[PDB]
């Protein structure tokens, strides 16, 4: 005999399966704004070095 | 670095604290066996605030367990994340209080409060830069309210500089669980107003109808309610644990919410909250979180903010966003319903931002409101106290332990003075 | 005797001022010496 | 010639993070400290192929400081140059001015002393901070007064962040701002105003960024500081130094508060559209919509102005532009100062940052002037300070931390005296 | 003194029982966590 | 090199020595059959201090076992590691003293000490440089107190310059076995205060308290207490057996703890000591050792040091460690509670470091404190002695053997002057 | 050129016990009284190798007098100056002024006559009292009135210790204070205020002792008095006698109440942390954090200021510091006074005592000024005195002693007149 204290309670209260950001995707704003200028490849349009 | 010492008292406090520790452990990516199994390195740099590394990645929570009846400790240990709490932190009596503030505050606390003081001291000097104390307990009960409040007094006496933050559940008109709610509640708040730094009032009926409307659950047992309380509890301290654009610790929010020493009774809510069948409607946008944050139905106290005036407010934002939109929405909500805000203070709302949303979300916001409409709950308590004290019902169980009626007079007069001040500043 | 301690600090201050002036002169010499070489390299 | 800069508070060290990124990028210094003579004013050369900035980051909260320590620029910054306290001051002038500031300023000035000793041609100091908080305002004013005691004769350029009229983030910032001005009056040499609402509007209007954040604001502040330091950094047709701002833009010792503007504020796609030239970029730097402080210069009266020019600039064009401005009657100069313009030209055009939204412009103008609308800004802040001090709100925090109510009234009266001075001068 | 030894014995017995129950109840919680973690796919940069 | 010869007296001494020899043999890697099977070469260089090479890697302990009843020897031989003791070392009487000081000190000692003296002189002269003697016995029994005391006096008369340790257990009123314990205890102490070089007092009630509260064991048999005593005794002579960053021999400990030759009664503690349930949740650092070493509830004597003054103190440390942290912790504990240390002796703590920890451990510590609170138990025994001697109870068994009233009177006279000087120096 | 001292009450004679110890260690005289020209102003040479202070200890209780008799300073004082009463005034102004004072004042007077006769160039007197007590209020007033009758034209240094507003040990001390101010207002020429909580803050903040007893307060008061008298005992580059004080610090015959201050006030470990100059001790002598009396001088306007400097000071730096203080806008002087300053330098630096809490400092500053905040102090005391008087509390023992309502009404009216004078002179 056992009660109902053992519940996941995460999917019942707080969850947004479509809008979740995976824990590997976590990053601070400064981390995402100050990239190595030599090999910055996270921007679609940028000034390419043209010799 | 800045250290938070968690304290748990009574059945309600023990269960909500177990839920809080489950949520925090999940957020920092440690499995119920005590070892780290996350992926992002952002978690490990700020785990000292809530955990201590013993051996081989065994991170032990910095919590204290306190009660008098074996059932609650048994429930805490039997469930998952039960074998991570330190066995020595289960300081624990055996007789029980049973809905009596005097029993838990003068007799049982007499021979139990010394061991808990030894444990909390040993665990407090264990850390270098202590930030403050965070406690969660009950008020209508005997063990949590009385013994917990006396411990609050003791640790305020010994540590007069470190901050003190409380989550307390309060009596309710329709859902009235026990019979001696007014006697315990009045003395609990009487001590809290003079000793606690800031209090966030909780009640079960607000959680009940939050599960009714927003989540549309059918049978919301204590687990969901404690999970919501834990979500807010973690959202309060998210600044110390993660980098952000504008951090705000407990002192930053307390100086921006407390204009007078006795003006430290807040009310709380959480965003976003939607049903499982409505997961695709809402886009995680600042206006959508803001509109739910300011709604009276999202508040976690039986006090309508529309029946009073906001004095100060605090907003704790998480996740990557833009400050301009948050500030614009804050100004917009301040300007439109300007009749609901105080006049002799500009910029009543304080904001803060962090870049790490809680797990399972995209971005969240936590609201702390120092509204003057919380006096309605106190007047509700006082009228029942005066009516029941009128013919001294159930009094002999209190004066038979050492107490006098003068303590009841002091509690009633002090809380009446507090409601008078709240009405004055409206 | 009433001004012996004052005379001591007067001597102290004048000696320190002379030393600082000498150090400034040395700094000027170093500056011009480096200037000549860098300009020659540029030429 | 060299200048050493100090960054105080969460705003100060973030704007410093943007500014030093710009400094490293413009001189072609890769983020690990070495090149792949003009750099000497910012980067000290050590050993063989290694440059260390002449700056310090200090704060009472270690979170953002050590996050910078573990950012892209790890080897670039000296480990001891990033001071970090152990606990926050939490929006309190008293906490950062008497309690925690007392044991941190000694280390900061001990490091600054050796940083300046390593220097040989120091021009002066250059401070970035925010007065709306506690860590910034309190210990920044304390450090400022201590440096004034130690050096004094060396200039100190001030770039502060006051709270905006409508948009704000805190509740008790009037106290911190007032007590910050109470010391900035006698200790800061040249103060350059920086708001936040104005730059938000600039970003939304010119760069059409619908959701701007603090990063764009700091990038624009870095643009401004680089444009005003390029005269010392690089050779131009007419060079100016630090002393020029004091000599030509500070008419009275108690009147030093500056307005900033920048042009051309344009995106990457509209550089294709418009034909850039000296006349229109000079004209655009005068409307209130291109000013970095939320104020209307029409209600005020100019005293003196400074103009930095970068890129392909011929002096005849700037002379024509300033003559046309002088003949214009929409703006009004004071008869007090018949000649209220100061110019300066540098040859190198402003640099661009990858990921930034500012385009590569042929020429740019940074306009820094003095006006009387700053008294209006201070009066507007004073209005809500007096409206809030009437109820003795939040005083107990400051009193318990170690302060009393007296200096609140004294700083209020000092601000009132400032108001009277600006009213008298504007006549 | 007999009361103290009885308290010790019951505390030890209940520690062992609680440990056994916790180890028994851990596995379904892990299964549930796996099930609701499978919903979130990590992104590719 | 430096040599330690072991002497055991009575049933308590024999069991303590059996456990001590088992622990030491485990440390040095010899099997219960007596042959070396260790791994490192550090376990060969300093094993002459305890063992003697026989043949083919067989090492025999340097011990002499004393008793008066066949049961103790039979149990010693029957148990494990009982086949390593040399049978000639089993010096052995036949009749038994049986809880009577006079029998073991005047009658039974007369015909037995000759064989004990013969064997101890034979073994002691076999080694080149005897570091000193070591004796573990009891003050409650007859053959342990009286015969052991007679042997102590005889050794002091024979080899005067050599060192001498006395691990003597003193019975307590709360845990009391024998009726006539004060009669043996007072006279044994009266002889020890002039005979023994330095004494470290053990007590069974303190060991029971330690094994109840700290180890959290439910059935603390004599095995656990003997294990604790054996660990303490092994910890003392660790520097002689292994290299360290700062070595300290027995004389080096004695010179730093005895400012006056009649004050040689130490109170002893050991650390770390944790329950098996709480073994995972503890980090293993120098502060964790220092905070438990100075705890009053960890001491293996029946005397609270908080009621007295730490006149001198000592600490033995084992493991690869930092001397800076050891010194900083010692200075912190010295400067925190300045009221518990005497004023005319600054820097009362002597520290030593060994880099070889006990098997199964990474760090350990031992405490030897010469406090003036050791005179609490002396009064606690002398009060019973005066209360019973005033009526000449059980005296006819002592008088009718050679002893008279003068021995008793001088016994409480020396007891009183010892306790009086200990109180004076407080 | 000499001056003699008298002591009345517990506080006065304890302060004197500190002062004479300090003086003896200043002049190298052992407690026996033998030295193994400057001392002539306080000590008269007796016999062969003996010196006796120009002092008299007077009190009604015999206790503190007899521990003075039995202490280490037995042979220092001539025994028959040590005058002891029999029963105390019991914190009762009427009792000490009419019951016990009538029979002891005669002995004090015919002792002062011979003490002055032994002197030749007596400049004046210096008294020590606290107007909070009973015997220091009543019989002290009677005695000083008798000296005013006897001498009239001679100066009298009135060193009074007023009770603090919040911190208080008695309950009827407002009445004693008012009844003392009735006579001290028009009898003595110079009066100095000494508050108790201000010294508590002084020893808490700078002297960094959290458990201060009366001994340290007495030590620092003795240091202040020694600094004031150093211009008398020793020759300086710019000396001032007692006489110049009356004509330089008292603008009106009824306004004679001068505040006290001292600098630098540093403990044993602070002296090593910083090195001293004249500018910062001049500035620190004017901040209210080092003032000896509960007041807010920033609310009021200064009348005049006296500055005694000891140690190693030259007139150039003091003149420059005075100019800088005058140019400061934090403190404002009254319109009719163009220069409210008075400087002074002595060559002999202040001393330190083994066992004391002060450090060996090269130079020190004693500050004595005059402002209108003392009027605020008087009004604060008078309000709380009138608060009790509305119900005739504690008055009837004064009545039964022999007094009536008349002097109480006259004292309240005289204090109101003093309030009106203070508010009218400040315009
Ligand atoms: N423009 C701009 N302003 C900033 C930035 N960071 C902080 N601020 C301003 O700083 C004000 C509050 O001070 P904070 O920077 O949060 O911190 P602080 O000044 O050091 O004071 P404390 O919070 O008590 O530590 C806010 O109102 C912002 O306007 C930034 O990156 N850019
Ligand atoms: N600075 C200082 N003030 C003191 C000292 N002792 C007493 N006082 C002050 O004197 C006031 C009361 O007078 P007392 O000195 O105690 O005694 P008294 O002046 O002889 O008057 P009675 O006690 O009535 O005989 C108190 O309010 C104190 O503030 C002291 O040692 N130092
Ligand atoms: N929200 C919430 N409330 C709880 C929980 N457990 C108990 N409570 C409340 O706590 C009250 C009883 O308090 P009690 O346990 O008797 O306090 P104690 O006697 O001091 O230990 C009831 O009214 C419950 O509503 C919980 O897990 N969640
Ligand atoms: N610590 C410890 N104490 C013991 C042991 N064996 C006996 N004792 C104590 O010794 C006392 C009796 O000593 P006893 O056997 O008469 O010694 P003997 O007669 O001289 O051999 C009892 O009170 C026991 O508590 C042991 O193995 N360890
Ligand atoms: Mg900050
Ligand atoms: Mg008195």
């Amino acid at each position: 005999s056992l009660g109902d204290a053992l519940t996941a309670t995460h999917p019942r209260v707080i969850e947004h399966v479509q809008a979740q950001t995976h824990a590997a995707d976590w990053q601070s704003t400064v981390q995402a704004t100050y990239r190595p200028p030599s090999d910055a490849t996270r921007n679609a349009a940028a000034y390419v070095n043209t010799s | 670095m800045r250290e938070i010492v968690h304290i748990q008292g009574g059945q309600c406090g023990n269960q909500i604290g177990a839920k809080f520790w489950e949520v925090v452990s999940d957020e920092h990516g440690i499995d119920p066996t005590g070892t780290y199994h996350g992926d992002s390195d952002l978690q490990l740099e700020r785990i000292n605030v809530y955990f201590n590394e013993a051996t081989g990645g065994r991170y032990v929570p910095r919590a204290i367990l306190m009660d008098l009846e074996p059932g609650t400790m048994d429930s805490v240990r039997s469930g998952p994340y039960g074998q991570i709490f330190r066995p020595d932190n289960f300081v624990f009596g055996q007789t029980g209080a049973g809905n009596n503030w005097a029993k838990g505050h003068y007799t049982e606390g007499a021979e139990l409060i010394d061991s808990v003081l030894d444990v909390v001291r040993k665990e407090a000097e264990s850390c270098d830069c202590l930030q403050g104390f965070q406690v969660c307990h009950s008020l209508g009960g005997g063990t949590g309210s009385g013994m917990g409040t006396l411990l609050i007094s003791k640790i305020r006496e010994e540590y007069p500089d470190r901050m003190m933050l409380t989550f307390s559940v309060v009596p309710s008109p329709k859902v009235s669980d026990t019979v001696v709610e007014p006697y315990n509640a009045t003395l609990s708040v009487h001590q809290l107003v003079e000793n606690a730094d800031e209090c966030m009032v909780l009640d079960n009926e607000a959680l009940y109808d939050i599960c009714f409307r927003t989540l549309k659950l059918t049978t919301p047992t204590f687990g969901d309610l404690n999970h919501l309380i834990s979500a807010v509890m973690s959202g309060i301290t998210c600044c110390l644990r993660f980098p952000g654009q504008l951090n705000a610790d407990l002192r930053k929010l307390a100086v921006n919410l407390i204009p007078f020493p006795r003006l430290h009774f807040f009310m709380v809510g959480f965003t976003p909250l939607t049903s499982r069948g409505s997961q695709q409607y809402r886009a995680l946008t600042v206006p959508e979180l803001t509109q739910q944050m300011w709604d009276a139905k999202n508040m976690m106290c039986a006090a309508d903010p529309r029946h009073g005036r906001y004095l100060t407010a605090s907003a704790l934002f998480r996740g990557r966003m833009s400050t301009k939109e948050v500030d614009e929405q804050m100004l917009n909500v301040q300007n439109k319903n300007s009749s609901y805000f105080v006049e002799w203070i500009p910029n009543n709302v304080k904001s803060s931002v962090c870049d790490i949303p809680p797990k399972g979300l995209k971005m969240s916001a936590t609201f702390i409101g120092n509204s003057t409409a919380i006096q309605e709950m106190f007047k509700r308590v006082s009228e029942q106290f005066t009516a029941m004290f009128r013919r001294k019902a159930f009094l002999h169980w209190y004066t038979g332990e050492g107490m006098d009626e003068m303590e009841f007079t002091e509690a009633e007069s002090n809380m009446n003075d507090l409601v008078s001040e709240y009405q004055q500043y409206q | 005797p009433p001004d012996a301690r004052i005379q001591k600090m007067r001597e102290l201050e004048e000696r320190l001022a002379n030393l600082k002036a000498d150090r400034k002169v040395e700094q000027k010499m170093v500056a011009v010496a480096e200037f000549e070489a860098r300009t020659t390299k540029k030429i | 010639r060299e200048v050493i800069s100090i960054h105080i508070g969460q705003a100060g060290i973030q704007v410093g993070n943007a500014c030093w990124e710009l400094y490293c990028l413009e001189h072609g210094i890769q983020p690990d400290g070495q090149m792949p003579d003009a750099f000497n004013t910012f980067f000290s050369e050590t050993g063989a192929g290694k440059h260390v900035p002449r700056c310090i980051f200090l704060d009472l909260e270690p979170t953002v400081v050590d996050e910078v320590r573990t950012g892209t620029y790890r080897q670039l910054f000296h480990p001891e140059q990033l001071i970090s306290g152990k606990e926050d001051a939490a929006n309190n002038f008293a906490r950062g001015h008497y309690t925690i500031g007392k044991e941190i300023v000694d280390l900061a000035l001990d490091r600054i002393r050796k940083l300046a000793d390593n220097c040989t041609g120091l021009q002066g100091f250059l401070v970035f901070n925010a007065v709306g908080g506690g860590t910034g305002s309190g210990l920044g004013s304390l450090l400022l007064e201590r440096l004034s005691v130690d050096y004094g004769k060396k200039s100190k350029l001030g770039f502060t962040v006051y709270p905006s009229p409508q948009v704000s983030t805190a509740v008790v910032e009037p106290y911190n701002s007032v007590l910050s001005t109470h010391s900035l009056l006698e200790h800061t040499d040249v103060a350059v105003m920086l708001d936040n609402e104005a730059i938000y509007d600039i970003c939304r209007r010119s760069l059409d960024i619908e959701r701007p954040t603090y990063t764009n604001l700091n990038r624009l502040i870095a643009q401004v500081i680089s444009s005003l330091t390029a005269s010392l950094r690089f050779d131009g047709a007419l060079n100016v130094d630090i002393t020029e701002f004091q000599t030509n833009l500070v008419p009275y010792p108690r009147i030093h508060f500056m307005l900033s503007s920048y042009a051309p504020i344009i995106s990457a796609e509209k550089a294709y559209h418009e034909q850039l030239s000296v006349a229109e970029i000079t004209n655009a730097a005068f409307e209130p919509a291109s000013m970095m402080v939320k104020c209307d210069p029409r209600h005020g009266k100019y005293m003196a102005c400074c103009l930095m020019y970068r890129g392909d600039v011929v002096p005849k064009d700037v002379n024509a532009s300033v003559a046309t401005i002088k003949t214009k009657r929409t703006i009004q100069f004071v008869d007090w100062c018949p000649t209220g313009f100061k110019c300066g030209i540098n040859y190198q055009p402003p640099t661009v940052v990858p990921g930034g939204d500012l385009a590569k412009v042929q020429r740019a103008v940074c306009m820094i002037s003095n006006s009387t609308a700053i008294g209006e800004i201070f009066s507007r802040l004073d209005h809500k300070f007096d409206l809030m001090y009437a109820k003795r709100a939040f005083v107990h925090w400051y009193v318990g931390e170690g302060m009393e109510e007296g200096e609140f009234s004294e700083a209020r009266e000092d601000l009132a005296a400032l108001e009277k001075d600006f009213e008298e001068v504007g006549a | 003194i007999h009361m103290t030894d009885g308290i010790r014995r019951e505390t030890m017995k209940k520690e062992t029982l609680a440990r056994e129950r916790s180890l028994a109840a851990q596995s379904p919680y892990m299964a549930q966590v796996a099930t609701y973690r499978a919903r979130n796919p990590p992104l590719d940069h």
